[PDB]
RNA sequence: GGCACCUCGAUGUCGGCUCAUCGCAUCCUGGGGCUGUAGUCGGUCCCAAGGGUUGGGCUGUUCGCCCAUUAAAGCGGUACGCGAGCUGGGUUCAGAACGUCGUGAGACAGUUCGGUCCCUAUCCGUCGCGGGCGCAGGAAAUUUGAGAGGAGCUGUCCUUAGUACGAGAGGACCGGGAUGGACGCACCGCUGGUGUACCAGUUGUUCUGCCAAGGGCAUCGCUGGGUAGCUAUGUGCGGACGGGAUAAGUGCUGAAAGCAUCUAAGCAUGAAGCCCCCCUCAAGAUGAGAUUUCCCAUUCCGCAAGGAAGUAAGAUCCCUGAAAGAUGAUCAGGUUGAUAGGUCUGAGGUGGAAGUGUGGCGACACAUGGAGCUGACAGAUACUAAUCGAUCGAGGACUUAACC
C-alpha cells in the first residue's frame, strides 16, 4: 500500500533519486496504491546530469513495494523497499535502463516495454 | 426454488484443479425431513416447513412429538420453512439430503450473525472519532445529537447499542463441492454466524 | 476463558500459588466461590504432575508451589509430602481429585463461600 | 445535570415498584429438621446430598 | 472439526515434499504461464517462515536479487509448485527467522550443520 | 440594513472537529425540446432531490488564490445547525510593547507576545435490553403481513467500428463483454496486528543451606515469536434483471371550429424519479391475525352471582456453562450424561527441556531426542460438579347455519 505523500526510491536512469507522490490516480478519492497503478508525483532529489531535474511534477508507476502483493494462486510477492519508474504518457518509461527485480503484475497491466527492460522479473 | 438447512461446522480453503486458491465454507447438513406441507387454501400461501437435526427424548416434549409423529421421524430441533418451492415436488415426510445442489451453482445464503454485545458508536456504525491530542476531550464520543429548532433529536440518530444476533443474507455465493457421502457442503466465500450454529442455504433469487 | 479475580497477573499468580500450597498443607480449604472454581483446575494439574513423579516433575512443581512446612515433626515440606503421599493415594482415579461444597455467604460482604477439599 | 422538577410521590413509588427484592429458594434439608438453600450445604445439620460434612 | 477438515482435504494435500526446517536454503520451481507459453522459473532462497497446518500450512522464502532482497510466499501444497529440493542444511535457533530483513549482506550467515 | 417587539434576577458570541437533516432556484449521474446542434464537444431551457458531490499549500479565517485529481469538486436552511459534545487559533479582561492621538491619566473594527471553557441527567427525546398484563381455556413451534427501516453512486478498457459523419482533421448513437474507485455487509483459511496464567533467550539484585535447576521484583524487567478470541490494511458478496403506474417529451385517431389540431371523447409510448421486485424488523396490528401438535374440562363451597385448591400438558426456582452476555435476557446442558473442569490422544505454537555422557583448561558444542512445555482449540473418557427438593400453571356467557 503506497499512500499519498510517501517518499519513493527510483530504479531507473532518469536521474531522479527520491520522488514524492502528489497523490494516486484512479477514482476520486483513492486512499491507497498497490502494485501496478500510475501515481503522479514530484521528484525530491536527483542526479546532477539527468533528463529530469530536481522538483518537477511527473507521472510514474510503482514497480515494487515492501507491502505484499497477492496473486490468485495463493502466493505473495514483497520486498524491502518501495520503488517506481517515471512514465511519460505514452505508457512506456522515460529512462532507458532500470535496475533490480520487478513484479509480474506489470504484465497484465499492459507494460511489456518496462517489463522487457527490467533486468529480472519475479 | 430449492434450498436446505444445515449446521456450520467450519471454513477452510480448497484447490479447484486450477492453480488458484479458493477459501471455502464448510457446512455439514444431516438429511432434512419435511414435517408439514403448508398449502394455500388453508394457510393463505404455499410452503414447506422442515426439520434439520434430531433431539433426545428428554428435551423432546409431547406437543412437538405429536406434530412430528405424522411424518414419523425423530423430533427435530431446527425447523424453518421456505417459500416459492414447487408445491407437488415434495411429499410430506420425504428427505431432501444434499445432492439437490450441484457444484458451480450460484446460491443465496442466510444465517444469524455473531453476537457481540453492547458496543459504542465507533464499533457499531464505524463513523470516525475525534482527535486523540491537541487538547481534545472528545476521544470516542458518538457525535452531536442534532439541531436546536426541532427541539428534540430525530429518530434514527445512530447510537450505541447491542450488536449481532440478527440474521443476515449474503447473495450470489458459489457452491464449489458437495460431499454426499459425509453429507457435507463446501461453498466459496465466508458465511456469517458463529461455529456449530444455524445456517440455511437457498438457491439464489437473482 | 479464565477469570481475572480482581487483580493483575503478578499477585494473581502469587495468590493461586499460595492457595494451592495451602490445599496441600491441610487438605481442606474454606474460601469464596470463584477462588475455588479457578483453584480446582490448577491444584489438580499439580496433582497430575505429582502422579508423574519423576525428576523433571519435581523441578516443575518446585517452580510453582512454595516451601512451607507440612508435617513438622518429620519436617516434611509440601513438595515431598505431595510427591510421596498424595500421588500414591490418588494415582488410580485418572482425574477429578477435587470437590466443591457451596455454603451460605459471609456476614461481611455476602461473598459466596465454598468448601474445597481434596478427595 | 440537575432535577428540573421535584419527583412526586406516585412517581417515586412507581420507580420503586421494581426495587423490591426477591425471596431466596429454600428446600427441605436431607437431614431432617430445617430449611436450607439449594446447592448449599446445610448450615444446621451440616450435611449435603445425604453425606455428612464436618 | 479438524478431523472432518483433514479427511476432506487429504485428497488434495501433496506428499512429495522433503521435510524442511525454516532455517535452510531451497530452490523451488514454479510453473508460471506467461503467454500460454508454459515455462519454469527457478527460485533459489532461504526459508524465513513455516506456518499453519493441514493445507493451511504455508511457508516463505527470502533471496537477495540485484542488491534487493525479496520475499516469496507459497501455500505448501499447491499443484503449481513443480519441484522442490534441499541444497544445504541450515543451523538456526529461532522458529521464525524474522530479523533477516534488517540483516543485509554477509552478516546473514546460515551455518552448514551437515546433518 | 431600518424598527426596538421577547430575553440584561444572563438566551455563550467567529471558525474548525464529530454528527447529520431538509429544500431545489441541479455540480455529476437520468430523460428530453431548440440550436448560429455534421460527427468528438457543447450553449440554453424543461422534467428530475435517488445517490454522490476530493486531497493538499497559505492565512484564526469563513471567503478566496494556487497544486494535483474527479463524473462532479452544488447553492442554501436548520439560534450565520450542533460548547450541560469537543477545540480555543481570533475577537472579548487584568501584563507588556510598537505607530499614532492627548499637556495627562489614557485611547485606537491598528498591530504584536502571553493569557482558568464548571455540571454525578430529573422529565421529555433517542439507542438498546428486561418484568407485568392483554389478546373469553392452558401450552410448544411454524408463520402471514398491515406498516416501518436500508440499499438505492459511478468510472475505465475491449468490441461493434476508424463504421455513420466528415475534402480532411477527428470521431460516434444504440448494443454486447471485461475490470476498477468509493461505500456497506459478513468473516479469520490466507496476509497480518493484538494476544499481561503460552514458549524461548537475557541483565541486576534477592531467595530456595551450596553447584546445578528454579522462585520474587525491576513497565508483562527487557528481547524474539505465538494458540484461541477480537480484528483490517486481509478474504467473500452487494447496488442485477424485471414489472406496474407516471413526469418533461414524442405520439395515433378526431371534432368543437367542413381544414388544421397528441385534445375535449378514446388509444399509446416515455426517466438514476413513484410503488414493488432485493435485505432486515414487524400481531401491544387493543383490528391483539393464521397453521400443526398436546392437555383435558377434576376436588370443594351460596347449590347456583362467583370464589378456593390440588393438578395435567408445560414451565419456573436452583445448579454446570457459552456460540450469548452490563445485569436481566437468549442458547447449550443438569446423572438414560459430554454442560463445564480434569485425564488421555491430538492440532497448533515455542522450538532442542532437565539429567546423564563425550570433546574441550575454559566459556561452550554435541548425543540421549522435532526432545521438553503448552490459556482459550477438537475427540473420547462418569473422574469431580449440575442431589434431594420446591413453586407456578387449564376447567370457559347471546344469536344465525348445522347436526346429537
Amino acid at each position: 500500500m503506497i499512500q499519498q505523500e510517501t517518499r519513493l526510491k527510483v530504479a531507473d536512469n532518469s536521474g531522479a533519486r527520491e520522488v514524492l507522490t502528489i497523490k494516486v490516480l484512479g477514482g476520486s478519492g483513492r486512499k491507497t496504491a498497490n502494485i501496478g497503478d500510475v501515481i503522479v508525483c514530484t521528484v525530491k532529489q536527483a542526479t546532477p546530469g539527468g533528463v529530469v531535474k530536481k522538483g518537477e511534477v511527473v507521472k510514474a508507476v510503482i514497480v515494487r513495494t515492501k507491502s505484499g502483493a497477492r496473486r490468485s494462486d495463493g502466493s505473495y510477492i514483497s520486498f524491502d523497499e518501495n520503488a517506481c519508474v517515471i512514465i511519460r504518457d505514452d505508457k512506456s518509461p522515460r529512462g532507458t535502463r532500470i535496475f533490480g527485480p520487478v513484479a509480474r503484475e506489470l504484465r497484465e497491466n499492459n507494460f511489456m516495454k518496462i517489463v522487457s527492460l527490467a533486468p529480472e522479473v519475479i | 426454488t430449492k434450498g436446505i438447512l444445515g449446521r456450520k461446522i467450519g471454513m477452510t480453503q480448497v484447490f479447484a484443479e486450477n492453480g488458484d486458491l479458493i477459501p471455502v465454507t464448510v457446512i455439514e447438513a444431516a438429511p432434512n425431513v419435511v414435517l408439514q406441507k403448508k398449502t394455500a387454501e388453508n394457510d393463505g400461501y404455499e410452503a414447506i416447513q422442515l426439520g434439520f437435526d434430531d433431539k433426545r427424548e428428554k428435551l423432546s416434549n409431547k406437543p412437538e412429538k405429536g406434530h412430528v409423529a405424522k411424518a414419523e421421524t425423530a423430533p427435530k430441533r431446527f425447523v424453518k420453512e421456505l417459500r416459492g418451492v414447487e408445491m407437488d415436488a415434495y411429499e410430506v415426510g420425504q428427505e431432501v439430503k444434499v445432492e439437490i445442489f450441484s457444484a458451480g451453482e450460484i446460491v443465496d445464503v442466510t444465517g444469524v450473525s455473531k453476537g457481540k454485545g453492547f458496543q459504542g458508536a465507533i464499533k457499531r456504525h464505524g463513523q470516525s472519532r475525534g482527535p486523540m491530542s491537541h487538547g481534545s476531550r472528545y476521544h470516542r464520543r458518538p457525535g452531536s445529537m442534532g439541531p436546536v429548532d426541532p427541539n428534540r433529536v430525530f429518530k434514527g440518530k445512530l447510537l450505541p447499542g447491542r450488536m449481532g444476533g440478527e440474521q443476515i443474507t449474503v447473495q450470489n455465493l458459489e457452491i464449489v463441492k458437495v460431499d454426499a457421502e459425509r453429507n457435507l457442503l463446501l461453498i466459496k466465500g465466508n458465511v456469517p454466524g458463529a461455529k456449530k450454529s444455524l445456517i440455511t442455504v437457498k438457491s439464489a433469487v437473482k | 476463558s479464565y477469570r481475572k479475580l480482581g487483580r493483575t497477573s503478578a499477585q494473581r499468580k502469587a495468590m493461586l500459588r499460595d492457595l494451592t500450597t495451602d490445599l496441600i498443607i491441610n487438605e481442606r480449604i474454606e474460601t469464596t466461590e470463584t477462588r475455588a472454581k479457578e483453584l480446582r483446575s490448577v491444584v489438580e494439574k499439580m496433582i497430575t504432575l505429582g502422579k508423574r513423579g519423576d525428576l523433571h516433575a519435581r523441578r516443575q512443581a518446585a517452580a510453582y508451589i512454595r516451601n512451607e512446612v507440612a508435617n513438622e515433626e518429620n519436617n516434611q515440606d509440601a513438595l515431598q509430602k505431595l510427591f510421596s503421599d498424595i500421588a500414591t493415594r490418588y494415582e488410580e482415579r485418572q482425574g477429578g481429585y477435587t470437590r466443591i461444597m457451596k455454603l451460605g455467604p459471609r456476614r461481611g460482604d455476602g461473598a459466596p463461600m465454598a468448601i474445597i477439599e481434596l478427595v | 445535570a440537575v432535577p428540573f422538577r421535584r419527583t412526586s410521590k406516585m412517581k417515586k413509588r412507581l420507580r420503586r415498584t421494581h426495587f423490591k427484592l426477591n425471596v431466596p429458594g429454600m428446600t427441605e434439608c436431607p437431614s431432617c429438621g430445617e430449611m436450607k438453600l439449594s446447592h448449599r450445604v446445610c448450615k444446621a445439620c451440616g450435611s449435603y446430598n445425604g453425606k455428612d460434612i464436618n | 472439526m479438524q478431523k472432518l477438515i483433514e479427511d476432506i482435504t487429504k485428497e488434495q494435500l501433496r506428499t512429495d515434499l522433503p521435510a524442511f526446517r525454516p532455517g535452510d536454503t531451497l530452490r523451488v520451481h514454479v510453473k508460471v504461464v506467461e503467454g500460454n507459453r508454459e515455462r519454469i522459473q527457478i527460485f533459489e532462497g532461504v526459508v524465513i517462515k513455516r506456518r499453519g497446518g493441514g493445507i493451511s500450512e504455508t511457508f516463505t522464502v527470502r533471496k537477495i536479487s540485484y542488491g534487493v532482497g525479496v520475499e516469496r510466499t507459497f501455500p505448501v501444497h499447491t499443484p503449481k509448485i513443480a519441484k522442490i529440493e534441499v541444497v544445504r542444511y541450515g543451523k538456526v535457533r529461532r522458529a521464525k527467522l524474522y530479523y533477516l530483513r534488517e540483516l543485509r549482506g554477509k552478516a546473514a550467515r546460515i551455518k552448514e550443520i551437515r546433518r
